[PDB]
């Protein structure tokens, strides 16, 4: 429970990467905010 | 042959059961010489698969017209197209397009009107509030019963 | 998937004359054309990737046309397409296969694609993709 | 040098020839697909094609070839090249080039009984004709059961109590009447034989 | 299959550049805790080779290389800047493992610990700070020989031949979970299947153990003449290839899917099969005889499952005991097949020291080879 | 009467009928499995992994 | 009756496999179909020489 907060930050980055590594460039068709699409591209380009 | 190729056992299971048992006791010479209800009902089941599972009936009607010149099965095929459009009009929520497909359905029945179950078709128009086709088709079903006055 | 669904309404029966075959039950050139007519060169590129084995060099020309900003082949490939179309496609039995070439290679301004363009918007859209602003001597004036 | 036998197998579109120890096969309608087998070291006395029992061999083994010598009864698998499971092709010829397996599927000794003619049923029971007036059968299966081999020979002319008869009474009142022919009725499940002396 | 179906090696001065049409195209160029690592290292001569480990990042054109000075270097197709990794605990590097579902995390096996380096993927400095290196260790788990992440990114494994327990780690809660077995040897190498449901674990003895990542169950394989040396899973994880020290054989073992409820059992077939032989053969060449055969020291499959690369080591009767790369064309359905493709050859006088495939190459496959010259080559296989 | 006349001299077109298939498969050409490295199912070895561990 | 000359000794003689037309035996005509096959003048459309 003392370190579980680093597990939450680690599993949220694996969970977002787990969707960019299945849908790939089809995610460019996904309606979201322009800064959320810009963040999603940083999880396609492997910058995070 | 066409019934064998359209997966047979399906089309035969769509029939009324009384016909499903008659099919087992009618011989080929009875089906050729004497019968009409088994042959008409097998065509009707083949076409009801196309209507239900949403193929276009044009792509079986035109094949039945090469292979069934008895009396010419163009009128069963027109009635089938008129019916396809009428049953799809029951699912279309776009009003102007329902009014399109009803005026298309009407223009198929307006060909064959001497041979149409006008009571059933006009009741099936009441079931979609198409009272316009009830006036038109019922006049076009008198028009050609007495074309001489 | 929108265009493949619209083809169940625009092409509810197969037309005798269409070429190079099908994808998922619908004609290759119709699936390319209506994806282009709705601006989706990525949806059209899915058809061009699926049908690569019939389309051949049309995939490499379509991929050149996808990588300028301005819907252009280079004059070094647009005039390959002009010298192909004026020998193999102006008198073709597939009018979608005409229209897609007349657009991508800015050729036969003297054809209106009237078997494929339903309305005045589609005449505007055909001719507006056929537009140049440019003065290459290589552009024969019957295509310019 | 010593022996020659020549014949036909219609259900594979091939003829066959033996020369001493060796066997050769070709298509009888053209002279084509000429192919041979060298996996022996003893004279061929009989040849037979077999329709295999289902659920024993893998599905490429559409037929078996059976050979017999003075000493052994060899069984080989027959298969066909590149018949892919498509549709839209017409029924033109068994040109899918024919192949034997290099592993003998089974071998079974003669007991020194020279064998002369081989055949099988439409249900894959293999029958063989011996010089000793005897019908024989190959009884085969997939696994080796605790009291049953994968394959064995059986005799159908020597009654089961015959081991109680002293052979000195056989070698004084028996005189070899070779079974030259077997014939099989798969339409009634009956088997027939004919001997040299016309029994 | 056997070596008696391969084409000849290319003449004694040509290099294999790529595969295309299924043809190999050529040209003129393109114990202590130390010796116990040398007994189980993936590099065919780890105790003298300049290159100690190579590893691709599991999704991108980034890679890591461990060297004889115990540097780990990081390279990237979009960076001329190369990070040089050295910690105060970094010694005798035995294995490297990048984390999947991350740009940014690399595990390293050392003589006294695991090091988890965190690397800023946009800010790849020539020598990152010794705080960017999370240390993991446990008493008796030293040296560390091998490391393996789960495909889902949430678990790490480590191996030590001294230790009768695989150590599972969560790197994020910072926990250590030994899987203690009741004797046999300790752990030598570790390999997940791609589903992340199955795990191979090898030992110094004639026994391997396969494990389940759901209920943490174990299934046991003790019917070998030597130690299980190496192996690889198919892309579906339904097949496991393996080889045994002293046995010239590529075995295969199958694992059907859980179409049935209520037991954690690893579920392999009761028997392996034999599929390819590596016996002491001749092949004829324009240069006379060549002679092949030996023991398979490493095996690596492509992501597509259509190419198996095998790093054989010859016996001291065959090519002076040199290592050789064999390439097979592989099939995984309906049957399992090992067809020959050919023999991969490097710089004249080089030996192949390590092999591995690229995990995300959009044109068939790409084989990384590390050579005794200290060179790395990258041989594409086009399909 | 004599035997048949000989051909004009050629080079032979004759092939092997048995293909030299380099996979030892007889024990799988019949539908079976027979012998290889194998799964430790036994009660005696499982008792050994409670008492001693080899 | 007919004869023909053959060059050399007849080392073998065989038929080739019969095409046979399956008899569509149903719950109706099962007592009315011959177990024996019809003579060739009755089947010389569906069956080749």
């Amino acid at each position: 429970y003392k370190t579980l907060r680093f597990a939450f930050r680690a599993s949220l980055k694996t969970a977002i990467y787990r969707i960019t590594t299945t849908f790939g460039e089809h995610l460019n068709a996904v309606q979201a905010s322009a800064e959320h699409q810009k963040r999603l591209q940083q999880f396609l380009e492997f910058k995070e | 042959k066409l019934l064998c190729e359209h997966q047979f056992t399906i089309i035969v299971a769509e029939l009324q059961k009384e016909l499903q048992e008659q099919l087992k006791i009618t011989t080929f010479k009875d089906l050729v010489i004497r019968d009409k209800e088994l042959t008409g009902a097998l065509i009707a089941s083949l076409i009801n698969c196309y209507i239900r599972d949403n193929a276009a009936v044009d792509g079986i009607s035109l094949h039945l017209q090469d292979i069934c010149p008895l009396l010419y099965s163009t009128d069963d095929a027109i009635c089938s197209k008129a019916n396809e459009l009428l049953q799809r009009s029951r699912q279309v929520q776009n009003k102007t397009e329902k009014e399109r497909m009803l005026r298309e359905s009407l223009k198929e029945y307006q060909k064959i009107s001497n041979q149409v179950d006008l009571s059933n078709v006009c009741a099936q128009y009441r079931q979609v509030r198409f009272y316009e086709g009830v006036v038109e088709l019922s006049l076009t079903a008198a028009e050609k019963k007495d074309p001489q006055g | 998937q929108l265009v493949r669904s619209f083809l169940n309404i625009k092409l509810p029966a197969p037309l005798p004359g269409l070429q190079d075959g099908e994808v998922e039950g619908h004609p290759v050139w119709a699936l390319i054309y209506y994806c282009m007519r709705c601006g989706d060169l990525l949806a059209a590129s899915q058809v061009v990737n699926r049908a690569q084995h019939q389309l051949g060099e049309f995939k490499t020309w379509f991929q050149e046309y996808m990588n300028s900003k301005d819907r252009r082949l280079s004059p070094a490939t647009e005039n390959k397409l002009r010298l192909h179309y004026r020998r193999a496609l102006r008198n073709n039995t597939d009018p979608y296969k005409r229209a897609v070439y007349c657009i991508i290679g800015r050729c036969d301004v003297t054809d209106n694609q009237s078997e494929v363009a339903d309305k005045t918007e589609d005449y505007l859209w055909l001719k507006l993709n056929q537009v140049c602003f440019d003065d290459d001597g290589t552009s024969s004036p019957q295509d310019r | 040098q010593c022996n020659c036998m020549m014949g036909v197998f219609p259900p594979i579109s091939r003829a066959w020839l033996t020369i001493d120890s060796d066997i050769f096969m070709w298509n009888y309608e053209d002279g084509g697909d000429l192919a041979y087998f060298d996996g022996l070291s003893e004279t061929i006395l009989a040849v037979g094609l077999v329709k295999p029992k289902a659920g024993i061999f893998q599905p490429h083994v559409r037929h078996l070839l059976v050979l017999a010598t003075p000493v052994d009864i060899v069984i080989l698998g027959l298969s066909y090249a590149n018949l892919q499971t498509g549709s839209g092709v017409l029924n033109d010829s068994l040109s899918g080039g024919m192949q034997l397996l290099p592993d003998p599927l089974y071998s079974l000794p003669t007991d020194n009984t020279y064998l002369l003619t081989i055949t099988s049923t439409d249900n894959g029971r293999i029958f063989l004709a011996g010089k000793d007036g005897c019908l024989y059968e190959v009884a085969y299966q997939a696994e080796a059961g605790w009291f049953s081999q994968r394959c064995r020979k059986i005799n159908h002319s020597k009654s089961s109590l015959s081991f109680l008869v002293p052979s000195l009474l056989q070698f004084t009142f028996s005189e070899d009447d070779p079974i030259l022919q077997i014939a099989i009725d798969n339409s009634r499940n009956i088997l027939y034989t004919r001997s040299e002396k016309g029994v | 299959c056997s070596l008696g179906l391969f084409p000849p090696p290319p003449p004694r001065g040509q290099v294999t550049l790529y595969e295309h049409n299924n043809e190999l195209v050529t040209g003129s160029s393109y114990l202590r805790s130390e010796d116990l690592i040398a007994e189980f290292a993936q590099v065919t001569n780890w105790s003298s080779c300049c290159l100690r480990v190579f590893a691709w990042h599991p999704h991108t054109n980034k890679f890591a290389v461990a060297l004889l000075d115990d540097s780990v270097r990081v390279y990237n197709a979009s960076s001329t800047i190369v990070p040089s990794l050295k910690h105060r605990l970094q010694r005798n590097v035995a294995s490297l493992a990048w984390k999947p579902l991350s740009a940014s995390v690399l595990a390293v096996a050392c003589q006294s610990c695991i090091l988890i380096w965190t690397l800023d993927p946009t800010s790849l400095s020539t020598r990152p700070s010794s705080g960017c290196a999370q240390v993991l260790s446990h008493p008796g788990h030293t040296p560390v020989t091998s490391l393996a992440w789960a495909p889902s990114g949430g678990r790490l494994l480590s191996a030590s031949p001294v230790d009768a327990a695989i150590r599972v780690w969560d790197v994020s809660t910072e926990t250590c979970v030994p899987l203690p077995w009741f004797r046999g040897g300790g752990v030598t190498n570790l390999l997940w299947s791609p589903d992340g449901s199955k795990i191979l674990a090898t030992t110094p003895s004639a026994v391997f153990r396969v494990w389940e990542a759901q209920m943490w169950t174990c299934e046991r394989w003790p019917t070998l003449s030597g130690r299980c040396q190496t192996g690889c899973w198919s892309p579906d994880g339904s097949r496991l290839l393996f080889t045994v020290l002293g046995e010239p054989l590529i075995y295969s073992l199958s694992f059907p899917e859980r179409c049935g409820e209520g037991k954690g059992c690893v579920g392999g077939a009761k028997s392996a099969t034999i599929v390819a032989d590596l016996s002491e053969t001749t092949i004829q060449t324009p240069d006379g005889e060549e002679r092949l055969g030996g023991e398979a020291h490493s095996m690596v499959w492509d992501p597509s499952g259509e190419r198996l690369a095998v790093l054989m080591k010859g016996k001291p009767r065959v090519q002076d005991g040199k290592p050789v790369i064999l390439l097979f064309r592989t099939r995984n359905s309906p049957v399992f097949e090992l067809l020959p493709c050919g023999i991969i050859q490097g710089e004249p006088g080089a030996q192949p020291q390590l092999i591995t495939f690229h995990p995300s190459f959009n044109k068939g496959a790409l084989l990384s080879v590390g050579w005794s010259t200290g060179r790395i080559a990258h041989i594409p296989l086009y399909f | 009467t004599p035997t048949q006349p000989g051909s004009t001299p050629r080079i032979s077109t004759m092939r092997p009928l048995a293909t030299a298939y380099k996979a030892s498969t007889s024990d799988y050409q019949v539908i079976s499995d027979r012998q290889t490295p194998k799964k430790d199912e036994s009660l005696v070895s499982k008792a050994m992994e409670y008492m001693f561990g080899w | 009756q007919m004869t023909a000359g053959v060059d050399g000794h007849s080392w073998a003689l065989s038929a080739i496999d019969e095409l046979k037309v399956d008899k569509i035996i149903t719950p109706l005509n099962k007592d009315h179909i011959p177990i024996t096959d019809s003579p060739v003048v009755v089947q010389q459309h569906m069956l080749p020489p």
